[PDB]
């Protein structure tokens, strides 16, 4: 029994919060057995509440953590650094990086290191060298896509950026960042039809609703040309997969207002100001 | 082709020769009070003039 | 009124009202067939010596 | 950079009229529309299920069935859409008389449903105004500002065509019915 | 009008700049398309001429 208990304990990191945590540890008690350097990757679990299940993980990481707990050791020391401030993260990075000799373990630990060096140092050699190993050790499976993503935040030769938020998103489908970077990045770029086939796309696979990010964008690309009709139905999809974003609504009722309707424009503005009633725009408009 | 173009004709002919169409085919005022009727425009508005 | 409340409007023809009605539909389905046959039959009449 | 522009870039490289089976093809209403616009006190058959499958889309569909019933629950699906998108929908029905249970009864089950006539006048500023041919007739051939806000016209008996002395309202306004009215 | 700008990405109004309107000399009663006047004022909702 051994693939069955690793399967368990990386459903058990990757899940969700302490109803999750408590399935860890379930998970934990069916696989109760030797080898305790493993426990210390519960106690990761257990950090994913970070209410009263830490200070549990702490003891099971001081238990499990007793002849070396390399790999073990580095992740608990970056996770505490992670609960506290960026202090601990420095002394742990260069002893975890000059024990563990790697690139994709590697990565684990530069991930960390980005994560910490992304407030405020430039890391020029720290996370980016850091960030260029684990992008040489571009994993199989969702282990290194988000580090390429991390690496193109905002600046430093946007046109790789794109194409490592591309990439990014379209490995990984389920998050809605690096595709929404991807687009808007491009849309930034003078090249407009490359955008629209990513939106395309994105779209056909929308089961129901929980795609606003697309349907609201090409909307728009629909609104800037006189296409009204295309983009009244987007943005109205748009709004039924969630009913609380004013901006859908505010475009929706410029939609509604390029043509024609009047009443029709102004009840959603109206709805649109009646949430957020922060916005000028909104009742000025009405 | 159109089977009922004679009638349409013969329709006109006979609003133009009553005060309502000038010719080339513009609404006159009677015209123009015959248009919003609910029935017997014709006759009802016949009626109102005289 | 129907022939008044479309000689009132200037861009509307009553033919037209007439060509869209469901008693016209057999003679007027296959249009664009027709139309096309006689602008693709016109490159044909053209060929013959004089 | 240029190791690492290397090593990302290796990485980065005509019928016009479809008669829709009525029996077989739904097997999934509730995978997709998972949020109906309405809920009833029933199942729906499988027609009613393709009807609204279709009305979803914003398409126009031409429901042919026999118990009156059977009916009204597209017909007042569409109206729950109408409401839920801010637009306006057009109820309109040949009696006289079989407009006002309908007045009511679509009051009673949601919100504002003015009625037009002759002379009653209730409420015109609701959102599914029942009405008689012959007043959509009138208010085709002007303006009248609220076409500019339609999204359904729900013709409810449409087998009165083949009457001789009210077919020819049917057919004016079908006709002139704008393009963005479904 | 004094129309609104909006930032390319993430709009935002950054500013009002003033622009020519395009549909003006166009009527309710002298033009049929989406883009007139509403109408004179609360009125009347059929039976209207002109």
């Amino acid at each position: 029994l051994h693939l069955k208990a690793e399967a368990l304990i990386k459903l058990s990191d990757y899940d969700s919060s302490e109803e999750a945590i408590r399935t860890l540890d379930q998970i934990s008690d069916a696989d109760n057995i030797p080898g305790l350097l493993v426990l210390k990757s519960l106690a990761y679990r257990n950090k994913g509440s970070f209410d009263e299940a830490a200070k549990i993980m702490e003891d099971l990481l001081s238990s499990y953590p007793d002849l070396a707990e390399v790999h073990a050791l580095e992740a608990l020391i970056h996770f505490t650094k992670k609960d506290y401030l960026q202090a601990e993260k420095c002394f742990q990075r260069a002893l975890e990086k000059d024990t563990e000799v790697a690139e994709y373990h590697y990565q684990l630990g530069l991930t960390y290191w980005f994560m910490g060096e992304e407030t405020r140092k430039d890391k020029t050699k720290a996370l980016t060298h850091f960030l260029k190993a684990a992008r040489l050790d571009t994993y199989m499976g969702k282990v290194f896509c988000y580090l390429g993503h991390y690496y193109r935040d905002v600046v430093g030769d946007k046109n790789r950026a794109r194409g490592c938020y591309r990439k990014a998103f379209e490995l990984d489908d389920t998050d809605a960042e690096s595709g929404a970077a991807a687009v808007d990045l491009s849309v930034e770029l003078e090249d407009m039809e490359m955008a629209l086939a990513i939106l395309t796309t994105v779209t056909q696979k929308a089961s129901a609703g929980t795609a606003k990010w697309a349907w609201l964008r090409r909307g728009l690309y629909y609104l800037k040309a006189g296409q009204h009709s295309q983009a009244v139905a987007d943005l109205q999809a748009a709004l039924r997969a969630d009913p609380k974003d004013f901006n859908c609504w505010e475009s929706l009722g410029e939609a509604y207002l390029s043509r024609g309707g009047y009443t029709t424009a102004l009840k959603s503005f109206t709805k649109a100001s009646e949430l957020n009633p922060e916005s000028i725009y909104s009742v000025f408009k009405v | 082709s159109l089977l009922l173009l004679p009638e349409y004709h013969q329709r006109v002919e006979v609003l133009r020769t009553l005060g309502y169409v000038d010719e080339a085919g513009t609404v006159k005022l009677a015209g123009r009070v015959a248009c919003a009727m609910s029935s017997h425009e014709l006759l009802l508005t016949e009626l109102m003039f005289d | 009124t129907m022939i008044l409340n479309l000689l009132r409007v200037d861009a509307l023809r009553v033919e037209d009202m007439m060509k869209r009605s469901f008693s016209e539909f057999p003679s007027r389905k296959d249009s664009k067939a027709h139309e096309q046959a006689l602008a693709e039959l016109t490159k044909r009449l053209g060929a013959l010596e004089e | 950079l240029a190791r690492a522009s290397s090593l990302e870039d290796l990485v980065l490289k005509e019928q016009w009229a479809i008669p829709v089976d009525a029996t077989s093809p739904v097997g999934d209403f509730y995978r997709l529309i998972p949020q109906p616009a309405f809920q009833w006190a029933f199942e729906p058959d499988v027609f009613q299920k393709q009807a609204i499958l279709h009305l979803e889309r914003h398409d126009s569909v031409f429901v042919a069935a026999h118990t009156s019933a059977g009916k009204t629950v597209v017909a007042e699906y569409a109206i729950a859409l109408a409401q839920k998108h801010m637009t306006r929908t057009i109820y309109t029905s040949p009696i006289k008389a079989l407009s006002n249970q309908k007045f009511r009864d679509f009051r009673n089950t949601f919100g504002d449903v003015g009625l037009l006539t002759g002379d009653v006048q209730l409420h015109p500023e609701a959102s599914c105004l029942i009405m008689t041919t012959e007043i959509l007739r009138s208010m085709l051939y002007s303006g009248s500002d609220v076409i500019r806000d339609l999204e359904w016209v729900i013709f409810d008996e449409v087998h009165y065509i083949n009457d001789v002395e009210r077919g020819v309202v049917w057919e004016e306004v079908l006709i002139m019915l704008p393009d963005h009215v479904s | 009008d004094l129309q609104a700008q909006r930032h390319p990405t993430t709009g935002q109004i950054l500013g009002y700049k003033e622009v020519l309107l395009e549909n003006t000399n166009l009527s309710a009663t002298t033009s049929l398309s989406l883009r007139r006047p509403p109408g004179p004022a609360s009125q009347s909702l059929w039976g209207n001429p002109t």
